[PDB]
């Protein structure tokens, strides 16, 4: 009957599972950008 | 807050909803079946289930074994691991006990049938079936087989063969006795004759006869006192703990209907469905929320609140039923009088039945939990005994009389000599007056069968219903001018021709395309006059069966024949309840005319909801 | 009700495992720390060995 139960959490759950990804990736980019990275300055401290 | 799940049908979704509303829970939003979807049951969802079902079934199996099963309404909640810890050394220990019961009884069962034989057949060749150089065949002759075994045998064998037989009370056991390596021969014998060896089951059987013998007689003597106290050790568990099984079914059978009821509403086979949400404390709360005329109408109530169609409240009925149904009942010298004394071993408690117990405590022929539910209906029949008695001088109206008729109150000789209801004038009146009754009842279901097609909204229910009820006007029209002739209903034979126009007028309005089946709408009105004519002077015949059972049917009557006719009267009883019952479901039978047939009733050719019949069973 | 609160109890599962995966994003930064470290720790030894060879050599030679 009412449509708007249904409706309303089924695009709230979506947003939810949205979130879970954004901070799943925005977390696993910057793990390797920082190993990268520590590990450029142990080149450029070996070599010196 | 805790989330709870609802579910009911499309047609009530309002009624439903308003109720739930009331009831404790709150914030009832409704749910479609594709919002159900997706939460179908996870596999350990499903393994829960699966156990459930197991301790459920598994306590059925170890009650049965033990002794009687019994459902109570009495859980005792548990874990998973309580309730098959509970379950494990019982079901263990009780198997064990069964299984030595049985080998106990077939062990005797054998003996029992055998150990003659054997003895016979022993003794014979005593010290003489353990020796090689001698075979000895046991088998068994009646007396007509014994001549042709003996010549089958001799002619095979010569004159060097022992056929010895020894009785045992009926024929013989019969031994022959070969040399070794004349087997073959010996057995191709009786094999000829059609009769063969007798070999006993297990090690009995391929042991010598003097081992086998010995061994049955002792196994026969053993098994008995040994059996007692198998049974004795499986009856005390059952005393002790037949309980803690009853406990755990009831428990794991109400987490299996729950785990089943979201598998149910989860696949979307509920139409309409809610969600809403009940603090801890509303949880209890949503749950919870002159007797002959009173009493059966509160328990009724909870059948107001359901309707299912255009249908009102199928409580007209009841009313209907109770002077029609007392009236069947109208003796009074050993028909109701006897009848009197029945409506207190029901209504009270009787010890002189075996399958009946003591009603008091709630145990009869019927299942114990059926017996307290039916005690309503047994005192409706003691309502029913007790007014019958009271129309049991509404009969005596039209017998005993000093001056109007020729039969006094009580003669001197014998109560009752000649029934004095064989007056002409008298029995049709009674007749006469039952027929009102049925007729208020063919207007009174015409009239609602109508009113179902206007709140149904289904002019052709409407049309139908209304047409049909000019009919009855025109049938009760015809009767007068043949009741008063002439001399009345002359005011009803004008009447009767446009009576006869209006059966017609609004059904056709509808159409319909059997017009015939019109005459099958007039049957059902010839019904209730006929059936309530038939419970008044059907019932008045019970009455005269009591004329030769407890009234002059010896000599001229005299002081002798008050104690002489009881020889048939009592013959009589048996016989004079069988077909007075028969009319006590008239009622039933004249309410189904109309009941089923929508006439400001449920039914309809099928469909859910019972009969009154099986309603009014327990009410 | 719980429509919009039905949706905080997902979020606070999938934030239990979200923060399960940043205690992991940590104990691979530990042993990456631990590695390139370790790896300066040879590179430490063997230079110092090569310069306590080439002073060794060099007195010999003078």
């Amino acid at each position: 009957g009412l449509i708007k139960s249904l409706a309303e959490k089924e695009k709230q759950l979506l947003e939810r599972l949205e979130a879970a990804k954004k901070e799943a990736e925005e977390r696993v980019k910057r793990a390797e950008a920082e190993a990268k990275a520590l590990l450029e300055e142990a080149e450029a401290k070996a070599k010196a | 807050m805790e989330k709870l799940v609802l579910a009911g049908p499309k047609g009530r979704a309002k009624e439903l909803l308003q109720s739930l509303q009331q009831a404790g829970v709150v914030h009832l939003e409704t749910l479609r079946p594709e919002a159900l979807s997706a939460y179908q049951l996870s596999p350990e969802e499903r393994a829960e289930l699966r156990r459930w079902e197991a301790v459920s079934a598994g306590a059925e199996h170890t009650l049965s074994l033990l002794g009687l099963e019994a459902e109570p309404a009495r859980p005792f909640p548990e874990g998973l691991e309580a309730a098959e810890k509970a379950l494990s050394p019982i079901q263990a220990h009780a198997e064990g006990l069964t299984r030595q019961k049985q080998e106990l009884e077939e062990e005797l069962a054998l003996a029992q049938a055998y150990l003659e034989p054997l003895e016979r057949l022993a003794a014979l060749a005593h010290g003489l079936d353990k020796s090689p150089f001698l075979r000895v065949i046991p088998f068994l002759l009646t007396e007509k087989e014994l001549p042709l075994v003996e010549e089958a045998l001799r002619k095979a064998l010569e004159d060097r063969y022992l056929l010895a037989h020894e009785a045992y009370a009926g024929g013989v056991p019969a031994l022959v006795v070969v040399h070794r390596k004349e087997v073959d021969q010996a057995k191709a014998a009786l094999s000829r004759a059609g009769v063969a060896e007798l070999r006993l089951p297990g090690a009995l059987g391929e042991l010598p006869l003097s081992e086998a013998a010995r061994r049955l007689k002792e196994r026969a003597e053993a098994a008995p006192r040994e059996l007692s106290e198998v049974r004795q050790h499986l009856a005390k568990l059952a005393r002790e703990s037949a309980s803690t099984l009853q406990s755990l079914w009831t428990r794991a059978q109400d987490e299996v209907a729950r785990l089943k009821a979201l598998e149910e509403l989860a696949s979307g086979r509920f139409g309409f469905a809610l969600l809403g949400y009940v603090p801890v404390k509303a949880k209890p709360k949503v749950e919870e929320a002159n007797p002959p005329w009173v009493k059966p109408f509160e328990l009724l109530v909870s059948f107001l609140n359901t309707p299912k169609y255009g249908t009102f409240d199928p409580t007209p009925v009841v009313p209907i039923f109770f002077p029609f149904w007392f009236g069947m009942i109208v003796g009074d010298i050993g028909y109701a009088l006897l009848f009197y004394l029945v409506g207190r071993w029901l209504s009270g408690y009787v010890k002189r039945n075996e399958p009946l117990v003591i009603d008091l405590f709630a145990l009869k022929l019927k299942p114990p939990v059926l017996a307290k539910l039916v005690y309503i209906l047994n005192w409706m029949v003691f309502w029913t005994v007790v007014w019958g008695l009271i129309y049991g001088e509404f009969f005596g109206t039209f017998l005993e009389h000093l001056g109007v008729f020729g039969t006094p109150e009580h003669p001197g000789l014998i109560p009752i000599l000649i029934h004095r209801i064989d007056t002409a004038k008298t029995a049709n009146l009674l007749i006469l007056l039952s027929v009102a009754f049925g007729v208020v009842m063919v207007f009174a279901g015409l009239i609602l069968r109508a009113y179902l097609g206007l709140k149904h909204r289904h002019m052709a229910h409407f049309w139908e219903g209304v047409g049909y009820l000019g009919g009855l006007l025109g049938i009760l029209a015809l009767a007068a001018s043949y009741l008063g002739n002439l001399q009345a209903g002359w005011l009803s034979a004008l009447m009767y021709l446009g009576f006869g126009v209006f059966l017609l007028s609004v059904v056709m309005s509808s159409i319909w395309l059997m017009i015939p089946e019109i005459f099958t709408q007039a049957g059902h009105i010839l019904s209730h006059i006929r059936i309530y004519a038939v419970g008044a002077a059907g019932g008045i015949l019970a009455g005269l069966l009591t004329d030769v059972g407890f009234a002059m049917a010896e000599r001229l009557g005299l002081i002798g024949v008050l104690l002489g006719i009881v020889v048939a009267g009592v013959l009589h009883l048996l016989i004079l309840l069988l077909t007075t019952l028969g009319h006590m479901l008239q009622p039933i039978r004249l309410i189904w005319v109309e009941f089923f047939t929508k006439f400001g009733f449920y039914e309809e050719n099928g469909r859910p909801y019972r009969p009154f019949k099986s309603v009014r069973e327990t009410q | 009700k719980l429509e919009a609160i039905l949706s905080q109890e997902v979020e606070a599962e999938i934030q239990a495992l979200l923060q399960e995966a940043e205690a992991k994003a940590e104990a691979v930064k530990r042993e990456a720390e631990e590695k390139a470290k370790a790896l300066l720790q040879a590179r430490e030894r063997a230079l110092e060995a090569q310069y306590r060879a080439a002073l060794r050599r060099a007195e010999s030679a003078g």
